[PDB]
Formats: C-alpha cells, structure tokens, sequence
C-alpha cells in the first residue's frame, strides 16, 4: 500500500 | 497578483466554496491571495491553506508516479523505443509540481513562518515546509537532491523540537508532524528503522495521554494514531 | 497555438499518457492541438477527444451545480445576506464552463463536421455538438436560452436522422446519441414523455438486433442499453 | 439519482 501522511 | 483587488474575507469565503465544489486549484489561488494580504492566519485559515495545496500537489504527485512508472518500463530490456514523449510529459508534470512546491515554500518564507510565534502556528508552518521539501525530494535526481533532503529534515526537526516542548503528545498537529517525519525517514532518507521507532514512540506516548481528553479530542487524536498504526503494519 | 510546434503523433501519444495519469485538462489541450493540425480524426482519436473534454466539462458542471445550489439557498426566505461572493464564484465557474463548450463547438465548426462524411464520424460529431449546446443550456438564463436549446435540438436531430438511416439499432454511437437526446428532452426541453418514448423505442429496437452481434459487440451494446433502462427506471 | 449520459 501507500504510506499514510496527513 | 490577480487576487490583489479582492477583500481578504471574500477570498476566505470563496476558498470555502471552492472546497465544497472540489475546485482545489481555485481554493489554493484564493488562499494564496489571502496570505498575500499580509495578516497572520487563524487556525481555520491555516487549514484551508493546507487542504488546498495538499489536494493540488496530491494530484500532481499521483500523475507523476504514473508517468514515472511508464518511463521506467520504457527503459527496461526489450522495450521498444517510442521517442522522447514519455520523458517530455513526465518532465512537464514534474515542473508544474515543483512550481507549486516553490509557491508554497515562498509563502512560508514570505512571511508566514517569521511572524508565527505560537506553537500551534509555528509547528504547523514548519511541518508544511518539511512536507513540500519532501515532495520536491520525491522527484529530485540531481546535484541538489541531498540539499533538498536536508532542507526537509531540518524543517521537520525544528518543528519536532517545538512540538515536544510545547504540545501534549496527543495534539493532532504534533501527531501529524511525527507521522509525516516518519514517512520522510522511510521513503526519502532510506532510514526505515528511524521511521519505525518514531512511529512507535509517537503512538505509545499518545496512547498514555488519551485519558486526559474529551470525547471529541479523543476522536481527533485516535484518528491520526490509526495512521501511525497503518504505517507500522505496512513497514513491519 | 501552444501545441503548434508538436507533432500530431506526439500529441496523440501524450493524450493517451494524460488519460492514464487522469490529467484531463492536459489531455484536452493535446487533442485540441491534434485537431488543429487539420487532418481528419480516426475512430480512436475521436474518442480521445470526447473523453478528454467530457471529463473537463464534467468536473465544471458538477462544481457549477454545487455552487448554484448554495446560491439558490441564499435567496430563500430567512437566509442571511452574505454579499456577492457566491454569485461571483458561480459566475466564474460558469464562464470557464462556457469557454470550454465554446472551444469544443469551435473545433466542430472549424472544421471537423464539414470534413466528416462517414456515418460514424458525422454522427459522432453532431452528437458532440448537441451535447455541448446542452451543457450551455444547463446554465443558460437569458435572451439566448431558447436559441441555445434549439441549437442542441437541431444537432441531435440531424445526428438521429443519419444514425437511423445508416447504422444498426445496436450501434454504440447510435445508442449513446439516443440516450443523450432523451436526456435533453427530459432535462432541458421539459418533455419527459418524449424522453421516455425515445428511450423505450431505442431500447426495444436494440434488443431485437442483439442476435446479429458477436459476444464483444453484444457487451458493448448491452452496456449502453442498461443506461437507457436506468433512466427509464428513474423517470417512470 | 442523476440522468445517465455517455
Ligand atoms: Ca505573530
Ligand atoms: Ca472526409
Ligand atoms: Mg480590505
Ligand atoms: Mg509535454
Ligand atoms: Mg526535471
Ligand atoms: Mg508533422
Ligand atoms: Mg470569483
Ligand atoms: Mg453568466
């Protein structure tokens, strides 16, 4: 999956 | 600037309308105009600025990744030659992405960061500086790649130092900063162990502070803690 | 034009890359440049042109509807006055939408339609002319609303006449034309009975022709027949 | 719902 960022 | 003739309050009002219409390029231009009025931004106004540019650059980054993948495939063994078009169009999107990053960094440097004195605003803007240097780093390949990476690191580090001194471990800005700094370590700095350690320690220190929070704050904080957990599950 | 220096084949190649990257504004600009080279468009190239502008104007129409709804609410009884901003921004999006429609119609008039002699190309372009006059009609409120509506009707009617003479009832272009003409009747021309009759007759005549088709053509045709069914279920 | 077009 993709890395989570905010 | 094309927004110079519009009232600050009208620009903010229209930024909110643009968000409702999912017109994020408009939203960014409105908030750029609001920043250029020269007054500091409220908490709500800062988050309108970040939402707008996050969505604009998010679409550019996703497109860049599609094109970069096609370009890498074109350079494998046995791939037919198709001319300069893939590289040219990847370069076109890359240049527009870099332009947006430069625009955001220019707003931070002139003069959002230097006027930001409260922890909540200063950490917010330094996190943003780290984020947009990180996006520049995602596409960097030349003489300045190392300096771009160190610029992201330095901004994140200054924000981390302030957040740890001035904010509780459950503060959503502190948590989002740590999440993104951890991603910087994993994806940009080739430091997966640092990324994992930071995400774990951030998660654990927030867990131990949840008891102090209202129900609404508990929801805000646990939402971001889940993102740290998502990354730890992906990375370990 | 900014695409004047790029090869026709390169513009087509980059249009396909832009579609893969979901960069539909780029895709439209590339295909506009390809059209302006002056050569007729192949079947695949026509569908690249339509996909690009359909997505661009689709986003503008969705945004216009959000803003128009907010504007209508602002003018109800008991709504607080908030100034000219909602109208201004709705007008801004509306003007950009009209500009895109004008651009497409200009390409059709100079000179795609007049060089299109085969039924498949001529019907395709006349359907497009009807579609983009319909989008203009969705936002029209003034002296020219009736002439805009009649321009959409006339283009659709010419396309229908050709399609019925020259194409089988299951032809996907014929079916999509009838679907959209039916929507024109329902949504623009205040003629729900005409919309329903057209959708039903189109569906039934296609059903009776399915036996002539290969499995792949059967899939293409039944997909569009389902859209006619969806509208009939919504409208009845 | 919305009218279907293609
Ligand atoms: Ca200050
Ligand atoms: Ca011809
Ligand atoms: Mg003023
Ligand atoms: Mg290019
Ligand atoms: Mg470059
Ligand atoms: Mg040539
Ligand atoms: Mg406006
Ligand atoms: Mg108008």
């Amino acid at each position: 999956l993709q890395n989570k960022s905010m | 600037g094309a927004m110079g003739s519009m009232e600050r309050a009208s620009l903010i009002q229209k930024a909110k309308l643009a968000e409702q219409a999912e017109r994020y390029e408009d939203m960014a231009a409105f908030m750029k105009g609001a920043v250029e009025k020269g007054e500091e931004l409220s908490c709500e106004e800062r988050n309108l600025l970040s939402v707008a540019y996050k969505n604009v650059v998010g679409g550019q980054r996703a497109a860049w990744r599609v094109l970069s993948s096609i370009e890498q495939k074109s350079n494998e063994e046995g791939s037919e030659e198709k001319g300069p078009e893939v590289r040219e169009y990847r370069e076109k999107v890359e240049t527009e992405l870099q332009g947006v990053c430069d625009t955001v960094l220019g707003l931070l440097d002139s003069h959002l960061i230097k006027e930001a004195g409260d922890a909540e605003s200063r950490v917010f803007y330094l996190k943003m500086k780290g984020d947009y240097y990180r996006y520049l780093a995602e596409v960097a390949t030349g003489d300045d790649k190392k300096r771009i990476i160190d610029s992201a690191r330095s901004a994140y580090q200054e924000a981390m130092d302030i957040s740890k001194k001035e904010m509780p471990p459950t503060n959503p800005i502190r948590l989002g900063l740590a999440l993104n700094f951890s991603v910087f370590h994993y994806e940009i700095a080739n430091s997966p162990e640092e990324a994992i350690s930071l995400a774990k320690t951030t998660f654990d220190e927030a867990m131990a502070d949840l008891h102090t929070l209202s129900e609404d704050s508990y929801k805000d904080s646990t939402l971001i803690m889940q993102l740290l957990r998502d990354n730890l599950t992906l990375w370990t």
